[PDB]
């Protein structure tokens, strides 16, 4: 019900193996900047 | 100013806006697009070509 929630991933599909489709903010697509900016948020711990 | 959702700084308009020279609102100037945009006349010669 919360998004970013999910601790646990396994690996990834080999193959698509669901149908999909979506409605999208095309208001939002439109109004985001063009280049993404991550940081040390999204890195992996430097030590055990 | 609101761009899709999203707020974001206008420094042109800022600097526009703020410029109110100790007045109460933002300054006119004729050649340039400030916060009351441009307005260019037509010349008074409109009124026999038309």
């Amino acid at each position: 019900n919360t998004p970013l929630s999910a601790n646990f991933v396994n690996e990834n599909s080999y193959a698509p193996n669901s149908l999909f489709a979506a409605i999208l903010n095309e208001d939002l697509l439109t109004g985001l900047s063009d280049k993404i900016f991550y940081g040390k948020e999204n890195e992996f711990a430097e030590n055990e | 100013k609101n761009n899709n959702g999203l707020f974001e700084i206008d420094t042109q308009l800022s600097n526009s806006v703020a410029t109110n020279n100790g007045g109460l609102a933002p300054s006119y100037t004729e050649n340039r697009v400030d916060a009351w945009g441009k307005v260019e006349f037509a010349d008074n010669s409109v009124l026999q070509a038309r």
